[PDB]
RNA sequence: GCUUACGGCCAUACCACCCUGGAAAUGCCCGAUCUCAUCUGAACUCGGAAGUAAAGCAGGGUCGGGCCUGGUUAGUACUUGGAUGGGAGACCGCCUGGGAAUACCAGGUGCUGUAAGCUA
RNA sequence: GGCGGUACACCUGUCAAACGGUAACGCAGGUGUCCUAAGGCGAGCUCAGGGGGGACAGAAACCUCCCGUAGAGCAGAAGGGCAAAAGCUCGCUUGAUCUUGAUUUUCAGUAUGAGUACGGACCGCGAAAGCGGGGCCUCACGAUCCUUCCGGCUUUUGGGGUUUUAAGCGGGAGGUGUCAGAAAAGUUACCACAGGGAUAACUGGCUUGUGGCGGCCAAGCGUUCAUAGCGACGUCGCUUUUUGAUCCUUCGAUGUCGGCUCUUCCUAUCAUUGUGAAGCAGAAUUCACCAAGCGUUGGAUUGUUCACCCACUAACAGGGAA
RNA sequence: CUCGCCGAUCAAGCAGUUUUAUCCGGUAAAGCCAAUGACUAGAGGCACCUAUUCUCAAACUUUAAAUGGGUAAGAGGCCCGGCUCGCUGGCGCUGGAGCCGGGCGUGGAAUGCGACGCGCCUAGUGGGCCAUUUUUGGUAAGCAGAACUGGUGCUGCGGGAUGAACCGAACGCCGGGUUAAGGCGCCCGAUGCCGACGCUCAUCAGACCCCAUAAAAGGUG
């Protein structure tokens, strides 16, 4: 009773199907993963202009 | 133009363009001629239609449509985009070959001034 | 089923040009990555250290970090039907500067002196690139150029 | 063995005895140059081929088979040191046979070699003096019918086994850019030291 | 016996760089030494560059870049006899002046000069030069020793000595400076200030004078006639740093207009090349 | 595997790098009145038969050392365990490794 | 033009052999008291200046090997897309676009940045 | 299906069709370890091999010169990388330590595992720049509950207090190899049930390796003479009266081996009719052609189809029709 | 639901597509006289050694396509001034980043389109099968397993006599006109053309995608 194992054939059709969308690159990206030492200065400047 | 010619290269097989002379480029849009209003297909039945939308470019009529259409002006794509597909019936006196190309006996591909001829059985 | 490893198919782009081995001449490394610019993605199988995956190795994305050694950078992954931005940290000897923008650069800091020179003394010339139009008319002169007879040539074997 | 129509298409891979693929027993021909071997370029001016005209792979055991066929024939003929037969077909790619018979574990054992060949690829070439070309066009006929598919007796236009035409082969050795060395020429250009010019004069 | 040199040994052959085929840079140590850290943006790593010659030693400071390094200032062994300096150009004493002379120009170019002016005195201690608050930083390169061995004594270490006396702020120990007992792990600096004086270079002119005058003629030749003695070594090394910290600055020499004319012989050029093949050729045939 | 019986790491307690005694790390015998233990007995208790798992497919051979970093300060006698990847053959003592030998 | 220091690209720079050159500089060279150093002052380190071109180095030479570049190989090999094309088949031709590689032939052989000095 | 194997958790090259991904009980392999150094750092050195030499000394001991792009080595499989290195030798060492988050990879973009770049401590090596939080890189490993140990600048043990005990928070370990992790020996022909043509045992179908049958070429056999009669080495086909391969039809059922009986068809013709060929004198026999009209037996043994023998005969030919 | 609706009065942004610009790769081919591995034959110099020669690689490669993958084509820009920092440091700008103000539309490739914009709930499905090309195991299979795309499953219609998938074409109910693929002796709508040229005789003629079989070898037809 074996089956077939592995396809891809009608996945390219679905992707498509509602669109394949790049990510929404926004303004002001985040600032998570940055340089610790320094975001702690960055944080620094803005709190003394 | 280059950026054009290679989307036609690439969709050879199910086109079948050409050059055509004023008189198609009239007759198209004298019979066949439709215009999209407001996203709509109306019939280009009177000036006051062209001249509503295409006023700005200075097409006021439509043989203002015809001679930017023609002879390609500054506002070929505001004229050609204002103008439905031509909805063209089937070819009196039937085709070649629809799945060869025009080469080798077949209807597809480029016709440099042979598509005049397959207009005037169409339209 | 393949193996899920980390270096499975990296035979041929992780190895280094032929007489190219040995190591890295030193201007890679005195590269100056801002946070912003365009940077491409190299993969070099000298330096074992921050190098990037093999679903990188030829992409290209923005930096967003810079680091001591290497520089964070930020690559749109398709995964399956869905395009990802991947915040990778990869060392500088596996990238460089992308000159995809630097033809972009060029373009406007000569645009911006041809509208300000066309407005001090009155033209219309247009700032937009134009596909390549189609040929003018023009003569071909026969004069020292005679037609030559072509014709096929008889099968030999 | 399995007859020769299982085996005629090239459908795999190359397979090429090596490291991966031990055990591959001997092929059938193991002389490939017969004949009065060293014999010097001017000794045998013509050259005649048996072109192929299919793609198509050729075993081990017919490339034996056709040879000998040509040889005996030259042997008659032309005597037996009138003649270089020369086998352009090495047999590399090695067929696989199937476990005698399910198909648990399918992946067969080595069978035997099998030249490939290409549309155009020469299989033999027997070069011999200039007025035995009716007898090697005989022999290399009769040894088609040891060969699948089509193949064709051309006469070549070089001089013998080297790669120069006949027309240009005596002008070559009047300017010394070619030396004969065994069975064919030294091609000796324009752009060496000149100590090994004046060698040549 | 095979040949190891043909075709497919130089078709296969990949050649080092051209400083290393010299034998001039380390680049394994060069990288470790130039390249600045990716987060500084185009900052200056300095580094102190000290060579030796036979006859010369040659100081300088420099900051890597794409097109070549820039020599920001330079002070070779050459320059010391205007400052009184006309014997043993190349000893340990010449390397602390030549440190001395180039750490005194880097900072009268960089407005530095009145600020961290170093040990006038020569006390062989360490001596690391602070940077007061207010007043500009102090100036902080790095040596960079090269292909010499960097052994307790090293004459590399006497400009390093020079340069951190000058007013540089550069990092390093008293390990590999001369008078560090290893087995005691301890620096006599008193054996220090003697090589930095030339004091050992006294007590051989006198070990070889009280011995045999036949050898002291020989190793010390142009010591006789240029009429510096055993005991005007230490004085003459002083009145030298003196004047080295009043008038460091060193001018060009003016430039000397030149018609430039080729002491070499041209490439034959193609003409020439086949002219002399096609001589030869000639001449063969005529002897034959 | 051998490591010696003497570590300068980092002490926790000391906030400064301190010598180590190194040893390695006994499980030692389990309490009668754990939480485990007191409810293990009391639910097995009575009728009913067994009615926890007992692990029987053993599949591993060897374990992870884990050995005592113990601080020789002597008002600070903190502890810390510190693993190490897994081997069939460890000792503390051991000799050093020579190279010119025969 | 040259000699050095630090380099960038990393053979147009390499390799074999031959010839020529020392103004400055460089190299060889002369010593083992100090620093340091090894079985050995050869190397490394240090002290020095009697000799000046043997070698390093530099510049030339070779119908040089290599490398680099171009021509050619060739619109060939291969390939995108198309047909109710051919053929028992293997495979091949054509239509619409892109388009190599060796051999062979020819030319070239380091360029250049910062700093210092010398006009062989 | 069972037996075997593990393709069940992982790694290298290939398959894979020049991004990545991509299957089969595809191919060649590897792993459940090893290492206080084979970890970290600094310095010096140059390897494999070949040539000329040198008491014993030889093809192999050791000394020394020359060439030597790495053709050696780097714990292991393979691939990649590496020459003042990443190899070799040496002396100092414990960055194989303590911590929060971000992040790559397998990915659902979850956990674990394995990695990358930083921040904060405390340190190693180095003159220094720097390098190092394990092994040059890709592999070498494990949830909840429970136990055990370590840590607190600490919590609860409750109507308060003190001391044992127990519970808890933070981090390791004990392990689930069916490797995202049940605690588990068979037999059933006395067998039952829900189902399955998702799946075997019949026919049929596709396939023809195998079986059977027929050509092509001509070394040779045939006293001589390649082809009267044969055809080695090769090679091209047909057939479904062999046996496989496959698993499309049939498991709310297609009655299953042989014989008996009876009908019909096929020809790849044993005999008879009409002929051609010979190593056809006659007789006998052999090869081939038109040709299936007609006939092709009685018996011993075996359940046997298939065999073997006894006699008869113009001959006692070979098959199909579930 | 948030908008655009008014079209480039507007900012736009987007794309199974091209163009321009810049990167990535190691497959086809090619090469082995270049390395690793396999391999035939002579020749020269005193078994090796040098220069040649025949033939190959899927787990080899100097070189290297076609197709293809990523990115960049503007106001989120460009330029200028000031300020802030414990980060950085010869160098209050030395870098860097943040903040604030001002100057500058000829929206600065082609084509198309309202944004397939922002969320919520969510059934069914998780046995697929076939074809062109690429391709693995197998002698082969209406066999087994993959890759791109299409089809089918879920789909009728015209054509292939017949038919799941082939070719054409996708469907509300009808009148007229005209075609596709395929056809026009008769069945059977249409050559009932004074169609063009040539080939072909078969005592098993031949008659056209998938496709329903035919080879080597022969002929003084
Ligand atoms: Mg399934
Ligand atoms: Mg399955
Ligand atoms: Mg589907
Ligand atoms: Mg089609
Ligand atoms: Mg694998
Ligand atoms: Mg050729
Ligand atoms: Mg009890
Ligand atoms: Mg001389
Ligand atoms: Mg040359
Ligand atoms: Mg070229
Ligand atoms: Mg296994
Ligand atoms: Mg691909
Ligand atoms: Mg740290
Ligand atoms: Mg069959
Ligand atoms: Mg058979
Ligand atoms: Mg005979
Ligand atoms: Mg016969
Ligand atoms: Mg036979
Ligand atoms: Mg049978
Ligand atoms: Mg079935
Ligand atoms: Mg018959
Ligand atoms: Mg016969
Ligand atoms: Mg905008
Ligand atoms: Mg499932
Ligand atoms: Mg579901
Ligand atoms: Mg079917
Ligand atoms: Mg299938
Ligand atoms: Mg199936
Ligand atoms: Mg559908
Ligand atoms: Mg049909
Ligand atoms: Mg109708
Ligand atoms: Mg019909
Ligand atoms: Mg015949
Ligand atoms: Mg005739
Ligand atoms: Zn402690």
């Amino acid at each position: 009773a074996k089956s077939k194992n592995h396809t891809t054939h009608n996945q390219s059709r679905k992707w498509h199907r509602n669109g394949i969308k790049k990510p929404r690159s926004q303004r002001y990206e985040s600032l998570k993963g940055v340089d610790p030492k320094f975001l702690r200065n960055m944080r620094f400047a803005k709190k003394h202009n | 133009n280059k950026a054009s010619i290679n989307m036609l290269r690439i969709a050879e097989p199910y086109i079948a363009w050409g050059y055509p002379n004023l008189k198609s480029v009239r007759e198209l849009i004298y019979k066949r001629g439709f215009g999209k209003i407001k996203k709509q297909r109306i019939a280009l039945t009177d000036n006051s239609l062209i001249e509503k939308t295409l006023g700005q470019c200075g097409i006021i009529c439509i043989e203002d449509l015809i001679h930017e259409i023609y002879t390609v002006g500054k506002n070929f794509k505001a004229a050609n985009n204002f103008l439905w597909p031509f909805k063209l019936s089937s070819p009196r006196g039937g085709m070649n070959k629809k799945t060869t190309h025009f080469v080798e006996g077949g209807d597809a591909g480029n016709r440099e001034d042979q598509i005049n001829r397959l207009v005037r059985r169409m339209n | 089923t393949n193996t899920r490893g980390k270096r499975r198919g990296t035979r041929y782009m992780f190895a280094r040009p032929f007489r190219k081995h040995g190591p890295i001449p030193l201007s890679t490394y005195m590269r100056i990555y801002k946070k912003g610019d365009i940077v491409d993605i190299k993969g070099t199988g000298t330096i074992q250290k921050g190098m990037p995956h093999k679903c990188y190795h030829g992409k290209t994305g923005r930096v967003y970090n810079v680091t001591q050694h290497a520089v964070g950078i930020i690559v749109n992954k398709q995964v399956k039907g869905k395009i990802l931005a991947k915040r990778i940290n990869v060392r500088i000897e596996h990238i460089k500067h992308s000159k995809s923008r630097d033809s972009f650069l060029q373009r406007v800091k000569e645009n911006e002196k041809k509208k300000v020179e066309a407005k001090k003394e009155g033209t219309w010339i247009e700032l937009k690139r134009q596909p390549a139009a189609p040929r003018p008319a023009h003569f071909v002169s026969t004069k020292n150029n005679k037609p030559q007879l072509l014709e096929p040539i008889p099968y030999e074997f | 063995r399995r007859p020769a129509r299982c085996y005629r298409y090239c459908k795999n891979k190359p397979y090429p005895k090596s490291r991966f693929c031990r055990g591959v027993p001997d092929p059938k021909i193991r002389i490939f140059d017969l004949g009065r071997k060293k014999a010097k370029v001017d000794e045998f001016p013509l050259c005649a081929h048996m072109v192929s005209d299919e793609y198509e792979q050729l075993s081990s055991e017919a490339l034996e088979a056709a040879r000998i066929c040509a040889n005996k024939y030259m042997v008659k003929t032309c005597g037996k040191d009138g003649f270089h037969i020369r086998v352009r077909l090495h047999p590399f790619h090695v067929i696989r046979i199937n476990k005698m018979l399910g198909m648990r574990g399918a992946f067969g054992k080595p069978q035997g070699t099998v030249a490939r060949v290409h549309i155009g690829q020469v299989i033999m070439s027997v070069r011999t003096k200039a007025q035995n070309k009716e007898h090697v066009i005989e022999a290399l006929r009769r040894a088609k019918f040891k060969f699948p598919g089509r193949q064709k007796i051309h006469v070549s236009k070089k001089y013998g086994f080297t790669k120069f035409n006949t027309c240009d082969f005596d002008n070559m050795l009047a300017e010394k850019r070619l030396i004969p060395d065994g069975c064919g020429v030294k091609y000796i250009p324009s752009r060496g030291p000149l100590s090994r010019w004046k060698a040549l004069h | 016996v095979k040949v190891v040199k043909n075709k497919s040994y130089f078709k296969r052959y990949q050649v080092k760089f051209r400083r290393r085929r010299e034998g001039k840079t380390d680049y394994f140590a060069r990288k470790r030494l130039v390249i600045q850290d990716k987060n500084k943006y185009n900052t200056p790593k300095y580094r102190m560059i000290v060579r030796f010659s036979n006859r010369d030693i040659v100081c300088q400071i420099a900051y890597a870049k794409i097109e070549g390094d820039m020599i920001v200032c330079a002070a070779y062994s050459h320059e010391l006899p205007k400052y009184g300096i006309s014997v043993g150009l190349t000893n340990y004493a010449a390397a602390y002046c030549t440190g001395l002379l180039l750490a005194r120009r880097l900072l009268n170019k960089f407005g530095l000069d009145k600020v961290y002016d170093g040990q006038v005195e020569i006390t062989g201690d360490e001596f690391n030069v602070e940077s007061i608050d207010g007043q500009p930083g102090a100036f902080t390169c790095y040596l960079d020793a090269g292909l010499a061995r960097t052994t307790t004594g090293n004459k590399v270490f006497g400009a390093l000595k020079g340069a951190v006396d000058g007013g540089l702020s550069i990092p390093h120990s008293t390990k590999r400076f001369p008078g560090y007992d290893v087995e005691s792990k301890e620096f006599n600096a008193e054996v220090h200030r003697k090589h930095i004086l030339g004091l050992n270079i006294a007590e051989y002119m006198r070990l070889l004078m009280e011995e045999d005058e036949e050898c002291y003629k020989k190793q010390f030749s142009r010591f006789i006639k240029n009429g510096v003695t055993a005991d005007s070594m230490e004085e003459m090394y002083k009145k030298a740093h003196a004047a080295i910290r009043e008038n460091p600055v060193h001018e060009k020499k003016p430039k000397r207009e030149v018609k430039k004319k080729r002491w070499n012989r041209a490439k034959l050029t193609l003409a020439q090349r086949k002219d002399r093949v096609a001589q030869k050729k000639a001449s063969f045939l005529r002897a034959q | 595997v051998n490591v010696p019986k003497t570590r300068r790491t980092y002490c926790k307690k000391c906030k400064k790098h301190q010598p180590h005694k190194v040893t390695q790390y006994k499980k030692g015998k389990d309490s009668l009145y754990a939480q485990g233990k007191r409810r293990y007995d009391r639910k097995q208790s009575g009728y009913g038969g067994q009615t926890k798992p007992i692990f029987r497919k053993k599949a591993k051979t060897t374990k992870k050392i884990v050995l005592r970093l113990e601080c020789v300060e002597p008002n600070c006698r903190s502890k810390r365990m510190l693993a190490i990847k897994r081997c069939k053959h460890f000792e503390l003592g051991g000799d050093k490794k020579r190279k010119g030998q025969v």
